[PDB]
Order: C-alpha cells, then structure tokens, then sequence
C-alpha cells in the first residue's frame, strides 16, 4: 500500500528487505506533504536560485553548426553550483530530510561527484553527512567512511539517492526535484526560438540529468526525448555500460529494471570512459518510455565522447563533463550523418570537465 | 512432503525448540561444505538454512558476505548449488531444508521455473531476502503451485497489518527477526527467532519467549571463518557449538 | 592628446614606449565608441548572459554569522562560466577587437587563470588566441608559446590585458568591463534588504575584481570600499603582496601606481599563498580612491585567508578560490572584533577554489 | 657643454656621418665593460649610447636583455653605472655620452636629482625608453635644466602632430627607428638611425639618406656575446666592427 504508484510498466517497485519499508513509506508521504506545502516549493525555490544559481543559461552553438541546418543549443547545468545537475535533487532530499525532523545525511559515491553534492547541501543546511574528491567532502565536513546503516537510523538520518534509480519513491522524488531543467528549457526556448524543440538529447548514467530534462516534455509528444548509455569500447566488445538497451531484466538495488548481468544471474560491472556513468543499470521510468516507444535511447563510444568532448573546447570555448559528452557526440551525429536536414536540438550539458582535464590528457 | 509441519509436531511432543543453523553453500568449497553440513545434521541440527552466493547481496551481515567471497573464490555458480541440494536431499530425507535467495537469482531464468527446480532437489522452503510482502505475490504463489513454502521475515518494526499478511502469506515458518502471541493469534507459520543468535541462553530464552526455535547463522559461519586452515578442528568446533544450542532446545 | 583622462589623481598615464602610442589611441576610440554604440552593448549582454551565466547570484550566509550582528552576502562570480570573474571583461575586451576589424588576441597568464579566460573567449568569438591550465589553453586552440608582439601587430591583433592596470585606456576599460558585478550587487542586496551594504569587501591583486564591485558604490559615499591585498607570510617578514599600503610609487607596466621595489628602483616580486594576487603593483584608480580616502585598503595573511578557506567550505558548502578567501577573510576579522556591531557586509566571490584543492591539501 | 652640437659641426665640416654604437653599462662586467667601451672610442666611435640595466625592459630587444641578465649577474647597480661614467668621461672629455634609461630608474630618487647626478658625471642625453612624448614633460624639463639633452624616438608610424613634438622638444639628436626631410623641415635635432643597423652598407645608406648617422646595439652586444670566453678576442672583434663601420660614415 503506497500513496504513489511504485511501478512505470513493469519496472520499478520496492524489492528491499522488510525492514526497510517504513523508511520507504515514511519517505513517500513526507514527499507528497512537501510537494503540496508552498513553504516547502519557497524554500527550495529559494536555494536553486540564491544559492545554487538557477535558472541555468541556454546557450546556442553557431560555431559548432556552421554549414548544416542544425541549430544547437546546451542547457547549462554545467554553471549550477558544484559544476553539476547533481545539486538540483540533494538539495531538494536535504530539505525533505529536514522536513522529516531529521538530522543527519547517508550517502555513497564513486568518482566523488555525488559525495561532493551530498556534502555541500549538508554544510548549508547544518546536516551530519556521512559518506561511503574525498578532500573536498571533509574540507565541507561531510565524514568519508550504506542501506543497512539507514536499516537502523533511518528514524534520524535520510538516505540520498544519487540518481532516478533505486526503490520507490525514489525515482520518483529525483525526477520531480530535477524536472526544473526540462521546464526551465521550454520556457526558454520558446523565448529564443518561438517553438518546441525537435530534440533533447541527455546521457543515461543512473538516468537522473535525462529524466530532469525529459519530464516537462513528456507530454510534448512533437518533442523527441533521447537519451545516450554510454558505449565503452563498443558494444560488441561487451565493455560498456548500454544495460537498458543491451542489458537483461532483473531485480537488483531495491527495482526491476534493465541491468547488466551475467547468464546466470549475477550483477556485471558497466564500463565507460566516463566514471559518472558506470551505474550498471538504469532507472525504472526511462526502461518505461523506451518500452512504449516515447523515448528512444542509443549509445555513443569513448572515442566519439572524447571527439565531442574536444570540439565544444574549440568551437564554443566550453569544456563539457566527459558524461555530458556523449549526449554532445549523439547530437554531432544527427547533424554530421544529416547536415541539410532542417532540426532544433537541445543537449543537456549535465556537467563541466574541469574534473577530466587529467583523464582526457593521458588518453592524448 | 510437509517436512516443516512434521518436524515441528515431533519437537513439540519432545518439549523441545528447534535449532536451524545457517551456512553459505560452497563455503569454503563445495567438498569441504558438504561436509560442514553433515556435520551440522549429525551434531543435532533439526532443519538447515542455506543461502546461495550472489553478488549483491544487501541484507547480508559482514560475517556472511565474506562467506559469500570465499563461495565465488571456490568457483560455486546457483547450478553447482542445485547439484550440492540435490545430495544433501539424498542423504537426508527429513530434514527440513530451507534457502535464503536474493531476488534476481529467482527472476533470473523464471520465477515458475526456480520454484520448480527447488521442487525437483528436495527445497522445503525459501526467504527472498529483498522481496517485501508487499512485491510476495508472484514468488510465494509460484511457490505453493510447487509445494515449497514461501518464508516471510517479521521485523520488530512491525505493525499490526503486516503481522496479519505474514501470518497470512507464510508456511512453514515465520522469520522473527530480533508478538508471538499476536503471530499465534493469527496462526502464522511456527516462528523461529534469528539474529543475534550465539549462546545456548539465548535459544532457551527464545523457547520460552514462545518461539518453536532460534536460527543462527554468524555464530556457525564464524566457527568456518576461523578454522579455514583446519578443516578438522573447523568440523569439531562446529559439532560442539550446534550440539551445545540443540541441547539448549530441549 | 586622448578622449579620457588617462589619470586618477597623480596615478595612471600611458608610460610605453613610442611605438606603442598609436595602438593605445586606437583602443581608446573605439571603446569610447562601443560604449556609445547601443549593439555593441546588446551584444556584450547577450554574451554575458547567454553564455556566461549573468546574472550571477548574492548568497546570504546565516551560518557563518551566527551569534554576531553581522549580516554577510557573497556575490557569486565563482558562479561564473570559467569559475572566476575575469571572463566578464575577456568578453567585452574579446568584442572591442572584433569591432576594431582584429581577428588575433595576444595575452600572457602567471597561473593561467586570465589565459584559460582569453583562450575560452577567442574560441568562442573566432579569434586566433595565442599566449605567452596550460593544457586548457591547448584544448581551446589558444597558442601557448607580449607588447614586444603587439607592437609591430597591433593592427591585425589586440593586447588582452588581464587587470585594471597598465597604461591607459585599459585601467578604465577592465572597469567598465566588470561594473556589472557592483550594479548586479547593489540591485540584489535593495531587493533583499531594502537598502545598500555598510561595505563591500574584494581582493585587489591587479584590481579588477575589486573594481568592479566598487565602481557602481563610488557615488553612494555611506557605502564602505574595502580592498584586500595579499599579507603573504606577514608584511614585516616583506614577504607580501601590498604595494598600495606597503610598497612605494613607481614607473612601471607603462603606468605610475604603487609598486614593490628595490630602494635602488629594480621591481620585486610579491608572495602569497595565492598565485592570482602576485602582481607586484596595483590598479591607479585604487591608488586614487585611497589617497582620497574614499576606499581603504588591508592585508590578510596566507594563514588567514586559509582560514578562511576552511571556514566557508564547512558552514556554507561552498569552495571560494583562495584570493577571493583574502576578502572573506577580512570581513570575518571586523565580525569577529566587534561581535555586537550591526553592519551588512557583502564579499565578492571572485572566484571558486576547485583549482586551489591540492594548495590547500598539502599546506595541511 | 653641447658636445653634440660640437660633433655634429666637425662631422659636417668633413662630410661624413656619425657611427654611434649601444652598449650595456658592466656587461660582462665593470672592469671588461670599461675595456670594452674604450675599444670602441678608439676604433673610431663618434658617440657613445649606453644602457643602465633595469629589471623589466620594455623596449628591450633579445640581444639586448640578455646583456642586462650579464650585468646583474655580476652585481651591476645603477649606483656603479654612474662611477663608471665618471671614469668615462674623464679619459674621454669630447666625445658625447648619451644614456637609455627606464622611466622608474629616473623617477625612483626623484626625476630632478637624476639628471642632476647626470650632469654631474658628465653625461650629455638621456632617452627614456617608456616615456612617450605625451608624458615627457617633467623628464626633458628636468633635463634641459640640468643641461642634458632629452632624446626623443621618431616611429616609422608616426604622423605629421608627432613630427612637430619630437622637432619641438628634443635635443643633441633625433632617434630616428627604422621623414628625414620633415624632421629638417621642423629644426629637429640631427637624426641618427637606429635598430637593424649592422653592416657597412647600412650605414651609407643612413647618411645618404639624409641623417646624420646611425646607432648599431644588436650587432655590437652579439660581438660579446659570443666572446665570454676569451676577453682579448672579444676586444679584438669589436675593434674590427667599429672601425668598419665608421669608415663607412666617411
Ligand atoms: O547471522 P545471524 O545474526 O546469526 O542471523 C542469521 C542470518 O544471517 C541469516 O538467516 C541470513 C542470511 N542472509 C540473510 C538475509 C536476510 C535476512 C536473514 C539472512
Ligand atoms: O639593437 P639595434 O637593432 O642595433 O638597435 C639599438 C637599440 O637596441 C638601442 O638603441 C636600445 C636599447 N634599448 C632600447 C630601448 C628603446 C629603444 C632603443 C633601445
Ligand atoms: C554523476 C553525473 C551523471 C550521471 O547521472 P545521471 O543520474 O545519469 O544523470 C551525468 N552527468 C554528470 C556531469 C554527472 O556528474
Ligand atoms: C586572477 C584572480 C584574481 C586577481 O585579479 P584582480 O585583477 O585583482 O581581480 C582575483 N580573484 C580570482 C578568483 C582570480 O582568478
Ligand atoms: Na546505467
Ligand atoms: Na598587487
């Protein structure tokens, strides 16, 4: 019994040990309280915008699309504060944590984007951070040391999901708290262009950035929604991290969906140029609109990212997150493999590369 | 074949709680696993819970997540599991044997065709560790359609409501986790209280707290863990420790 | 003969060889006409806000003044598209040259922080960019090899000067290039307050960043100017780098302004922890306003400026660059020395510390 | 005592140009720098331009900087350029003495006490390198008053306004860079032509052209340069140079 449907489809649900679903309850009806109180939407409104820097640019690419009937812009989530989408949805899960009367933030991360992000939002809103880039999460007080603590602690501390995968109502809530960046790119490329866009193209790690920018335009059924898995070393080489669209079904981290997995059953590893992207399975929402056929989802290799990656430097003076890259790649690609073919695209630039200023060297 | 509901009918004419030890299959290896289990059997064990390697397994404590590690290092694959049960089975006609599984190792090639399998090996029951009550439907009915019990945990968190569906949804036996009445009340499965489970006192405790038995898992696995270069002494520590806590239920 | 001063009181001029006059006069005439020139201004806007990200957010820190009468806001240029504010006065500078019919840009960078901003700029705008980070600079088609150049070039290329200093016009050209940041500030802080800050706080390295801030306040005679030069490991030990108030007036960079140098006349070098603030002089119209006493200027040792550094990364989860650490450090002293003293405060941000993460680690 | 204006009207008497070579002040070092500056009196130098090494040379070629790198690393100060043109002008009485210097070099102790100091050791111009004609005021009044000569460079890119400054307010000579009848047109000092100047040839040209000489730096600080390591060669080359040069003038 849940307040809010667990399911998109087929995928979804709440596969987690018994012992977690009042958390997952709790979670779920201290969400829809919030989403319906104004003085929660003021209070977050507040924060994206005096502190995390919403509303994000729209930048359009000329340089880049020169002699072709392509027009391209970026949704800038690469100029939201920590270089990020990332900030958008902890910083809406740290006010719902506090809505709960909760004091203390568990997290994980791998590369360290999302440990950063969890720890940021827990400096500001005076939260006790505990995570599983290390300096700069100690530098904000965040304590480096994950489901079986918030087992039994969730009664004062809230577990932060980096992305739009994981057990109701979490791919739920990360949507919602990231579907700013899709509405804020309607409303401002109506004012530029006068009309929808033909495209957006967004890369699929967990599926957070994708489904943030997707959301407002699910209904815009003249809108295409595409997102991009990362290829690794290529598909068939089986070095890769493409689990919705060359993975197998199965239950794993709390839901049903498309993850990459051996014969028998057991959870592979996804590999990626890109670190951001080596989340071995996707969220439940984007398995749905891929099934339905609302969105289309494809998957571009380390070369054609680092091309991508390489010329926004030169053309546009932007140094795009490797993970953002492959969306970039994508759109190079419906532009390059069609230049007279007359279309408006918007990538979703997720992040800034600073971060793989090293990675990108050695690869040169 | 009912091996639940006669082992509880015989330990509660003998007074006595049931002891049900817990082991990872293939740990350390499938020859020297085999073995610890017939020695658990031997030592007074009166039913068995083993689970199954997989590779993520998230309500699995420290203790057994290493017993995990040294499972896959053997090389034990969910086949060489089925073939390692069907040879316990063999051996031990009675004994009721239940599995602690995780999700997608069931989803995998079949729900249906899982519960089948376990059916077809000697399986009396199994516990999906991540599968609430609330995602049961299609696992525990796939399992009475093949006459295996489908095993629910009851949290100490629990409420009301959920004590009715695991009452409800449960055979063989009910999961405690570390209410009785409330559970008798409802005539849920004979319950047996796990976690925490190391001493002799507290498998007595449980008996008289109303219980039909205790499980214990890191206690056993630990006695394995710390005898790895001693394969002898690890079956002789094994058989002290579960004659100990059987001689506890009685 | 010029169109402007080139003076602010007894500081400025146009101290360059001969030859270089020429190009000086041209600068200053077509900036006076740019700034005349309704497109030129719809286009700078159009980039600064397109693509840089303006405006940039004034971020009221409730944590780090906590028990005090101290209100603190921090203007977010680290906020910016680059991470720091130069990238605003590199956009207008960059449309100067293209409005002059240029079509190359010269610069040099010490850190790499200015080069990194002229590279990004030229990609950006077509230019060919070439400088005397360094792989950025590469990845953007920025040339890594001065006025030498520009002297027999400077009808085809334009002298990216980094700070408001050197001979004239660019002292009053990097001002009205970054005035942004105080218009942007005073009416951010009239929204929020209802009236203007008790004083403004910024570094002053070469003055830009700090200009910027004070310009739009200079009439508003109640509002307070503070400038922050680098104390480095302390004036007396002469390891530092605040000529204004410590060093001694001088030719030098083709302008008179204080300048740290020998008692025979031969430049010296200043220290601070932080690269960015080692210019061994200061921009003239600081110089002025300090004569005047309409701006009073202060040091902040590594040490405090550390200090911090840490302090805003724990109680705000934001990283600000180690320069503009210098400004936050300062007005945490004058909330600190008199707790119960009701003043409002803003200190520029000028830049984020992501660069500054190994610095700092290894200092710890 | 307008040793300028002497040499110009002993040259004009003998139809010939004036051969001025630059020269940095202690490059190698004070006592190889004397011996330097002497060598090229005696091979025929009309006048002699030297530089005071400063610390960021704006307007300073390669060549060039590379001398005042020499200079510093043997301890050179502006303190021991002014002994050394004492001791100059004290075996040299006639031959005119011009300084390049640097805007903060003269500004540093006060502008007027530079020139002062000039005068006192006998020093006869003074260019400062980053002083335009629009900010010169207060160094060629500070200079006349001390009888120094300011000297003035006339840019290839300079207009008619910029013609008439550099005629009105310089003195001793004109540094033309590579007009010349403008220049005579407007009174200006007599011009010399500076910067590429290092062939015979060149310096025909020059006096054909219609100035009154030349100035060779580069070519006469390369001769140095490549002569570090032998002291009596180096003499010896610049010997050679020189003496080409100026019978060229001829
Ligand atoms: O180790 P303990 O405290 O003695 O409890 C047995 C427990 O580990 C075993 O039943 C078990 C293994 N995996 C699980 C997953 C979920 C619930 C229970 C289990
Ligand atoms: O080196 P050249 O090409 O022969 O030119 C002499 C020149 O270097 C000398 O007069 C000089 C030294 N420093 C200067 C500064 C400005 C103008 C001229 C100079
Ligand atoms: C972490 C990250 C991602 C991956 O996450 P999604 O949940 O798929 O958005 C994408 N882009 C950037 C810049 C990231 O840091
Ligand atoms: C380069 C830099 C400065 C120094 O420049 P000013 O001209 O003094 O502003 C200050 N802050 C940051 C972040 C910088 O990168
Ligand atoms: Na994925
Ligand atoms: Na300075």
């Amino acid at each position: 019994t849940t307040l809010l449907n667990p399911y998109f489809g087929e995928f979804g649900g709440m596969y987690v040990p018994q012992i977690l679903m009042p958390a997952l309850n709790q979670l779920e009806e201290a969400f829809v309280s919030a989403q319906k109180d104004p003085e929660f939407q003021a209070q977050f409104a507040d924060l994206l915008k005096n502190y995390a820097g919403r509303p994000t640019a729209l930048t359009k690419c000329q340089n880049i699309t020169a002699g072709t009937r392509t027009t391209l812009y970026l949704k800038r989530e690469d100029l939201l504060h920590g270089g990020a989408h990332k900030t958008n949805q902890v910083l809406g899960q740290a006010l719902l944590a506090k809505r709960m009367g909760k004091s203390e933030i568990i997290a994980e991360t791998g590369a360290g984007q999302h440990g950063v992000a969890s720890a940021l939002a827990s400096a500001l809103l005076g939260l006790k951070c505990r995570i599983y880039n290390v300096f700069r999460m100690r530098l904000m007080g965040a304590e480096v040391i994950a489901l079986r603590d918030w087992s039994g602690s969730y009664e004062t501390a809230h577990y932060m999901l980096g992305t739009a995968a994981g057990p109701h109502p979490y791919p739920t809530i990360v949507r919602e708290f990231q579907r700013m960046i899709g509405e804020e790119t309607k409303a401002q490329i109506l004012d530029k262009e006068g009309r929808l866009p033909d495209a957006v193209i967004a890369c699929v790690g967990g599926g957070s950035n994708a489904i943030g920018m997707f959301a407002d335009f699910i209904n815009d059924t003249s809108v295409g929604l595409i997102g991009v898995e990362p290829g690794g070393h290529g598909i068939e080489t089986g070095e890769h991290g493409a689990p919705l669209k060359h993975g197998r079904v199965g239950i794993y981290f709390g839901m049903k969906a498309p993850m990459m997995q051996t014969a028998d059953g057991q959870i592979e590893e996804s590999y990626s140029i890109s670190a951001g992207l080596d989340f071995p399975s996707v969220g439940p929402q984007h398995a749905y609109l891929n099934s339905i056929g609302r969105a289309d989802y494809v998957s571009i290799t380390d070369d054609e990212a680092l091309e991508a990656f390489k010329t926004l430097c030169r053309h546009e003076g932007i140094i795009p997150a490797l993970e953002s890259s492959h969306a970039l790649a994508h759109a190079l690609k419906m532009m390059r493999e069609q230049p007279e073919k007359e279309q408006l695209l918007v990538v979703n630039l997720s992040g800034r590369g600073d971060k793989d200023i090293f990675t990108v060297h050695d690869i040169l | 074949m009912e091996r639940y509901e006669n082992l509880f009918a015989q330990l509660n004419d003998r007074r006595e709680g049931a002891f049900v030890p817990f082991v990872t299959l293939g740990d350390p290896g499938i020859e020297q696993s085999l073995k610890i289990i017939d020695t658990l059997i031997d030592a007074g064990a009166d039913a068995l819970e083993l689970g199954v390697p997989f590779s993520d397994p998230l309500a699995d404590g420290p203790t057994i997540q290493n017993a995990n590690l040294r499972a896959f290092a053997a090389g034990v694959t969910p086949a060489q599991c089925f073939e390692m049960l069907a040879l316990i089975r063999e051996k031990h006609p009675t004994i009721p044997i239940g599995l602690l599984m995780y999700a997608n190792l069931v989803f995998n090639n079949g729900i249906d065709a899982f519960y089948a399998r376990c059916e077809q090996v000697g399986v009396d029951s199994v516990l999906v560790a991540d599968v609430p009550v609330e995602e049961s439907a299609p696992f525990r009915q796939a399992a009475l359609r093949h006459n295996i019990a489908p095993i629910f945990i009851c949290p100490p968190n629990a409420d009301d409501d959920l004590l009715r569906q695991v009452a409800s949804y449960g055979r063989g036996y009910t999961y405690l986790l570390s209410l009785i009445e409330k559970l008798k009340e409802y005539h849920a499965a004979p319950a047996l209280q796990g976690f925490g489970i190391s001493s002799p006192e507290q498998v007595s405790a449980a008996v008289r707290a109303g219980a039909a038995g205790a499980i214990s898992g890191s206690a056993i696995v630990k006695i394995i863990e710390k005898n790895l270069a001693s394969p002898k002494q690890m079956l002789a520590e094994l058989r002290s420790f579960v004659s100990a806590m059987k001689a506890a239920s009685r």
